[PDB]
């Protein structure tokens, strides 16, 4: 029916998409060989959104894998649920970008985006009615940031009216992997603010903190963080795939979170998240979920909402529940700490209910909140960008690819304007 | 072929050796190579024996 | 499933010299069907059997 | 389960009929030949050299 | 993915001899060329594609060339254990050596040997399909490594240009040395090394001697241990290309994340844990202490003090039982420590790489089987100190024009000495200016 | 009833004919030794288009083979299904053209084409209602291009109203086998633009690309390419030999595809073509057939239709389908990509349905595109021609046999006017008249 | 599809000794003349259980001819094949062209007619001679003239051997070279150049033979001729006839001088470690270090290129290798020829001989090109000829044999016109 097309860019995008497709395939009850083996008829009626029926109960995901290195695709096909992807969907470069925005945005993206565009056009016209697009990538790498943003540009110019989600992981100062993080991040944000419909902000520092305090794990590898991101991604799209007492699609959530078109940056959280040792010592009740959902330490971004104002918010619930408690809890949390919510928008909270919970659970929720504290991270990145660029450090690795110094100045000016307007609306 | 045709178009040996792409890329006859090596060694042996 | 498994057909020699010899020559090789040959299994002596 | 990322450890896509690590055998389709570490999985190399022109592949 | 290594000079030949033995042992290839008959094909194989090509039946030839002007070491290689491993035409050997003379090997002898090496390299690269980049091993103190090495760098830059060229040279030690005319060789090689080598890493013998005497408690070490350590470093920096990891770093990332300026490419190197077979059992090896061990001047492979300089960039190699959580913790603790200061320009001054395969061991070596290891490659301004120290004593002996008649007789003039002098002075000034 | 004769010229033509006769013999159920051993009665009703009944269910192919060197004829005989061809249909000489258009057109063709005419005329009168002639050959060789074009001219002179197909492969720069390819190709095209009823342009570039990308075969020898061409020809002829819900003879396609007599150069493709390891993942529906049919990478010429406009189009369908789905897919593809279809012809697409699929399949498709982007190949050959012809290169091999420079100038001029006419019809103003 | 080969001089018949040994070993014919239809182009089914080579060995001096007569292949050759005179030309073009050449020319031409009479599908002739000597230069010239006037347009391939520039075995050889090339220009259909120092370098470098004799050179020449005529003999995926070479390798009737190259030339031991495939041996067939004439194609432009492939070879990889070569810029093609490649593939792998130096190779390439380094070869020979002719040295011998100084001059300006032609064409 309403169709969602998955797009992955870079190493992080590929791994996140692999885990996401694992958990989604688990939810709809298809085995790692690609055949349906579910029990309820509800799992079979809304699989068209993420799967295409091939033959004899064979369902392949509606995803594109795209980057500039063989090893990521080899690892994707090596792991479990690696034999469910169609080989034609592995659009594939050969030379590599390697933590260079210019390389992945002007040189390497130029001759690769044509094949990605052809594949995504084929796959979009394969189904009848698209609902929107979905992108997972990084703002720090080369083939994820530059190539991803160029793909965003091309696909927005090709399919203007369709929706679009972007799950982008932003580098954090505490956890810094590469040296050129600000140079990539600033330009990627410059493209994203003017092209993306709405953005979900992710970072590994918050996920590590979550796996430290809540899950209580000794070695939280990338598997756990990818699991959390995949759970969030599944939670956002639950209403389309299953019936509910009050449904909410991508556009219905967007209209209730974006009063101004340039404010489409959301901070995300998932609930419940409890360690297995403390799993039996707790009850499963709506207040017990909404107390953790609104907690600042449960969020997956390095931007504290208590330093800003909750401009808007949204909550998506899963499981057979009572709407009375949902509304009462939202009203109570809105009224209690009234200083953290904006004044000129009454009833800042949007709520939706689905009656199908994720496997192994009876009660779950997902939080997408548009706060004006999200510009703290933008300032924290822009200050590093200004510190490094001020006397042309690492510049020769960008000017030599055809870029000019104006791309840096314009990106800084637009990022400063974005943070200025975000602070203004506070 | 253009002028002559001895081997047919589906010779099992020809088809087998062409279908194994590794043989087309690389192929040897190690025993014959060793025989040629020993023949060379015997020839320098005979040369120095004539000198002796 | 090698394609040679389903390969059907009768093959013929390629280019060769002219025959220049008839089958009536004693040196010309000929196909003799008789004697009957190595029958398999017992009581296969006679043809309708 | 953790999934190794990045490049290295050539897998089911990079492997081709002619390279420096792939074995012998008759293969008609690249993708069928592209999975020998999953199909063979334990035969000695001398046997692969012995079975020179034989399918023994998916 | 392929990478071909060229080793130029007698020191380069010994370093390659250690490196290829370590590579053959690491991929299970027997010294005779073919892998053992008992080997079973399975997952994890084919990893030797980037170092060995498969020829004929059961033969792997290294993607390498040894080239030298004097044939003694090449003949020792041709007669040693690895007789059947290397292709005979790969080991280029001259007829007479440069005899510690940049001029002779750069203008008189190198002219007739550079063509053959390039002809072999062209077909070696034609055999390759996914060539990442070149890497060169040389000693600038000698003649062949410095003299015609500059010529090979010139012509490799002319032929390809954009392909990466990693220059892991061997500078003479400040106080201890083996020759006399090595300042001229070092200066004249450095002059051509600035604009051709994309990334350069300094290798000094005295530092490795100190590492072996102090940590590996070998009080009588020879060049074999130094070459083994260099080979271990090279394997630790190429394993990301070779084997799968949780987060791996390619050869092309070094230039992007460690070179802030086109003329500033001089990387200090360190390795940890450098532990013997007896200390290893007693002390528990963890990432915190091994990461802290790649920071003191006593564990560096060039005689320099980064405490006197500013860390412009840093790169971190991890092999073995390493999870990203604890390496992130270790780099955070390093960043919060004030005994070392980062330059103003690079607040995110770290780049980490994690690989699953632990480093291998070699019989006859000194290091034991370790669960984890760290290879350190960072950049600072102490290179501007070692270059100035070499400057002072090059000018000291050039003032009275000693040994200059040799270079004049080979066919040079005094103009090239002066232009190399000015280039080194300009590089000095750039090094002090970038640190401001 | 309706009759189609097959003519093979040169080595490439002989191999393509061998593969085509193999696949047709398999389709009609005759054994390699020539006798019928099929199952259904549908395999007997329409074998007269390709076979003559001799004795006891013996059906001899209605083909005439051509060459100038014994190797090709011996290879044809020695291969499987080589005992079906009549020895009298091997009209043949034994000297060899040797990659020379002039040798196969004036010196060697002049004496052998009379025997060819005897054989082909005895064949054409051996039938009741000849539907048309069918010729497959090359344009780079000497005995297939020159002698083939001379036979085309003679047949068109004798039988003017009969149909004529030409499956002609053209040289391409990325794979150039010989050196005198432009000289042969230019004059061959000069002949075809005036003699052939319609042409279907082939080249090994697109065949190799299809095998590498779509089939993903390790070693795409000429067997796979000849199989693709043979499948194309079989899907072209399928309407005559089997009943369907909508019939379309060769004349129907020609009149529905050719708006002007000199615009008879078509680009062709086949669907479906997938790897054996990848056939599990894909859906098997009519939209999957149509979507791969219209794809540029599935085409069998080295000319992207995206660089031009579709004048007319035709699609041949085999297997039991619903006409609704076919018609709606055609309407969708015609309406969405509105800029790739010429404006002064609405409803540029012709469709037909057959009830019998090829072996191994249940449904398939064959596409014919009369595009104005085909003149890319003609320009790409003419540039090499005018570069080589500038200083009379290799010319003595042609002028030393009877030809003059005027023939080359006329061929170049005709090719240039053909490409200019195609270009003008591409950008022709949509809504005016003079 | 028969071809008859004529061998003129000592060098010609030594090359024939190598070639016919290779042919007999390749088709399984024992030296006595019995096998224990591919042979038809070299041998003839004579009587019953007997084969006779289609060749005439002609020399003016008995020593080598009756050494061949006395050797192992006594019965293989018909006694009337091995033509022999009584006295030698003695490195004298004039003597072997006017004095002794006339006497033996008639007998050879009648034998050629009898071989041609049996030949029903005669493709053409192919010659062997060395222009340095007298018999191979003097008598060869007259033989080619009368053979051309007897037939006119029949293909006569020339596998000649010009004197090498720096190293040579005579003093009067420039005169013979000039007076022979004056007729080789206008009477040979295709000429294939073969220098001696180039083969010496090939043997020293590739086959690592430090002391090569003429036998190795003749064996390599025989390998080249076999790889060239295997398309006539054995069937391949895409074969080419003799007319193919003239059609696709001779842009102008006055330009037929082909450089020869072959790959892989390898020893048994070095075959162990080199990854022997199709692309890299094609690469090795274009470097000047593996050419059979010591000339540098880098100084010139390729008008055309021909490629003969033998063994386990498919069109796909040869097409890929041709594309790779065309993308390279080390060697450049001439502007008027945009498709200067012609490929040919044969199924039969090359054969090996006992006592030979080449290894058992599953894929080989034989290259025949056309560039303008032959232009500098001709001028290099011309300068040395003009140095000698300035003082009228050794001219009295030729004048005594019956010719005059006008021939020397007319040949000098013929060479000058050829130099001008080659200079103009390369522009
Ligand atoms: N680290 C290290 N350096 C070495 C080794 N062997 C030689 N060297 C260095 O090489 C320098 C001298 O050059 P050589 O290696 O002897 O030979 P070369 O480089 O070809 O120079 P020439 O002898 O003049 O031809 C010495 O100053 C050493 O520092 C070694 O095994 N390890
Ligand atoms: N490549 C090659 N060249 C040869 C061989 N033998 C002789 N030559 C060349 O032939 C030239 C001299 O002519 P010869 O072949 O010796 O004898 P000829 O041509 O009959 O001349 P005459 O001595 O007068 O009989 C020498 O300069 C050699 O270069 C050979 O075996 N191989
Ligand atoms: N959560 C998560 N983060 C990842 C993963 N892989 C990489 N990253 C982060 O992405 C950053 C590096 O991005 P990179 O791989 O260079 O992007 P690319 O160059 O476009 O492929 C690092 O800071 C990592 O923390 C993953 O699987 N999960
Ligand atoms: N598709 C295809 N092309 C072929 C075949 N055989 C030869 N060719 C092509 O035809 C060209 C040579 O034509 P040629 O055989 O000399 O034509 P002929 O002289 O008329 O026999 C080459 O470029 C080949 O690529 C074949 O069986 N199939
Ligand atoms: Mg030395
Ligand atoms: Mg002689």
């Amino acid at each position: 029916m309403r169709e969602i097309v998955h797009i992955q860019g870079g190493q992080c995008g590929n791994q996140i998409g692999a885990k996401f497709w694992e958990v989604v395939s688990d939810e709809h009850g298809i085995d790692p060989t690609g055949t349906y083996h579910g029990d309820s008829d509800l799992q079979l009626e809304r699989i068209n959104v993420y799967f295409n029926e091939a033959t004899g109960g064979r369902y392949v995901p509606r995803a594109i894998l795209m980057d500039l290195e063989p090893g990521t695709m080899d690892s994707v096909r090596s792991g479990p649920y690696g034999q469910i992807f169609r080989p034609d969907n592995f659009v594939f470069g050969q030379t590599g970008a390697g933590n260079n925005w210019a390389k992945g945005h002007y040189t390497e993206g130029a001759e690769l985006i044509d094949s990605v565009l052809d594949v995504v056009r084929k796959e979009a016209e394969s189904c009848d009615c698209l609902q929107g697009f979905q992108v997972c990538h990084s703002l720090g790498g080369g083939t994820g940031s530059g190539m991803g943003t160029l793909l965003i540009s091309k696909i927005r110019e090709e399919y203007p009216d369709r929706m679009m989600l972007t799950f982008s992981v932003v580098p954090s100062p505490k956890v810094s992997d590469t040296v050129v993080e600000p140079y990539n991040a600033t330009l990627s944000v410059h493209q994203l603010v003017e092209n993306a419909d709405e953005c979900m902000v992710l970072d590994n520092e918050a996920l590590y903190d979550i796996c430290f305090r809540t899950l209580k794990l000794t070695t939280p590898t990338f598997g756990d963080l990818n699991h959390l991101i995949s759970a969030v991604m599944s939670g956002i799209t639950c209403c389309l795939r299953f019936p509910g007492q009050l449904n909410a699609d991508l556009r219905k959530l967007a209209v209730n979170l974006i009063p101004f078109p340039r404010l489409h940056f959301f901070m995300v959280g998932f609930t419940p998240l409890t360690s297995r040792g403390s799993q039996q010592y707790r009850a499963l009740t709506v207040p017990e979920l909404t107390q953790q959902m609104w907690d600042a330490k449960n969020m997956m971004c390095a931007a504290d909402p208590r330093h800003g104002r909750y401009l808007t918010a949204s909550a998506l619930f899963r499981g057979r529940m009572s709407t009375k408690e949902v509304d009462e809890q939202m009203l109570n949390v809105q009224n209690k700490n009234s200083s953290y919510f904006v004044e000129w928008i009454p009833n800042n909270v949007k709520s939706s209910v689905c009656d199908i919970p994720p496997k192994g659970l009876k009660m779950s929720a997902t939080f997408i909140g548009n706060s004006t504290a999200i510009q703290e991270m933008f300032k924290r990145v822009s200050e590093q960008f200004t510190a490094m660029f001020r006397r042309k450090a690492f510049l020769h690795w960008y000017t030599g690819e055809g870029m000019d110094e104006m791309e840096f100045t314009e990106a800084e000016s637009n990022m400063n304007d974005l943070v200025s307007e975000y602070q203004q609306y506070q | 072929g253009r002028l002559v045709a001895q081997v047919p178009n589906e010779d099992p040996e020809r088809l087998k050796r062409v279908l194994d792409a590794k043989w087309r890329t690389i192929g040897v006859d190690k025993e014959t190579l060793e025989l040629q090596a020993q023949e060379k060694k015997d020839r320098e042996q005979a040369e120095k024996d004539r000198d002796e | 499933m090698l394609p040679t498994d389903t390969m059907k057909g009768t093959f013929a020699p390629g280019t060769t010299k002219r025959k220049t010899v008839n089958m009536y020559d004693t040196q010309s090789s000929t196909f003799q069907p008789r004697p009957e040959g190595p029958f398999e299994a017992e009581h296969i002596t006679d043809q309708p059997a | 389960t953790t999934v190794a990322g990045g490049k290295g450890a050539r897998g089911e896509i990079t492997r081709r009929p002619g390279e420096s690590g792939n074995p012998y055998g008759v293969s008609v389709f690249v993708d069928e030949y592209g999975k020998w570490g999953s199909a063979i999985q334990g035969m000695p190399l001398t046997e692969t050299r012995a079975r020179m022109q034989t399918k023994y592949f998916p | 993915r392929e990478v071909i290594s060229i080793h130029i000079g007698q020191a380069g030949i010994q370093v390659g001899n250690a490196c290829w033995e370590l590579y053959c042992l690491e991929h299970g290839i027997q010294p005779d060329g073919q892998m053992p008959s008992d080997k079973t094909i399975g997952g994890g194989d084919d990893a030797f594609n980037t170092f060995f090509s498969e020829t004929g039946a059961g033969k792997h030839v290294p993607r390498c060339i040894f080239l030298d002007l004097e044939p003694t070491v090449v003949d020792e290689v041709r007669t040693g254990t690895y007789r059947q491993l290397f292709h005979p035409e790969q080991l280029i050997s001259g007829k007479e050596d440069a005899a510690n003379n940049f001029a002779r090997g750069h203008y008189t002898i190198g002219k007739e040997i550079v063509d053959l090496a390039l002809d072999r390299i062209r077909k070696l690269a034609d055999n390759c399909t996914g060539l990442q980049g070149f890497l060169v091993f040389n000693a600038v103190g000698g003649g062949t490594g410095s003299g015609l090495g500059s010529l090979l760098l010139e012509r490799l830059s002319v032929d390809y240009g954009k392909k990466s060229k990693l220059g892991f040279t061997v500078y003479p030690s400040p106080q201890v040395s083996t020759a006399v005319v090595e300042p001229y060789n070092s200066v004249l090689s450095t002059h051509s090394l600035l604009e051709h080598t994309d990334v350069a890493v300094m290798l000094d013998n005295e530092a490795i001697y100190d590492i072996c005497r102090r940590s590996l408690d070998i009080e009588r070490p020879t060049y074999t241990n130094l070459n083994r350590l260099i080979a271990q470093v090279i394997s630790s920096l190429t394993a990301s290309l070779r084997f799968d990891g949780a987060l791996n770093v390619d050869i092309t990332e070094f230039q992007t994340n460690l070179v802030p300026y086109p003329r500033i490419h001089f990387m200090l190197s360190s390795y940890a844990p450098i532990i013997s077979a007896e200390k290893a059992y007693h002390e528990q090896l963890s990432v915190a202490e091994i990461t802290n061990a790649a920071f003191e001047p006593a564990s560096m492979m060039v005689k320099c003090d980064p405490r006197h300089g500013k860390y412009m960039a840093c790169c971190l190699m991890y092999r073995g039982d390493v999870v990203p959580k604890d390496v992130n913790a270790s780099v955070a603790t390093i960043k919060t420590k004030r005994t070392i200061q980062f330059v103003d320009w690079c607040p995110t001054g770290f780049k980490c790489g994690i690989n699953y395969q632990p480093p291998t061991v070699v019989p006859g070596g000194d290091l034991a089987k370790v669960q984890r290891a760290v290879c350190m490659i960072s950049n600072s301004t102490a290179i501007g100190e070692i270059f100035s120290r070499l400057d002072h004593k090059f000018d000291l002996m050039y003032a009275k024009r000693a040994f200059v008649h040799w270079y004049v007789g080979e066919g040079m003039e005094e103009g090239e000495f002066s232009e190399a002098r000015e280039d080194l002075a300009a590089l000095e000034k750039d090094f002090e200016e970038v640190g401001a």
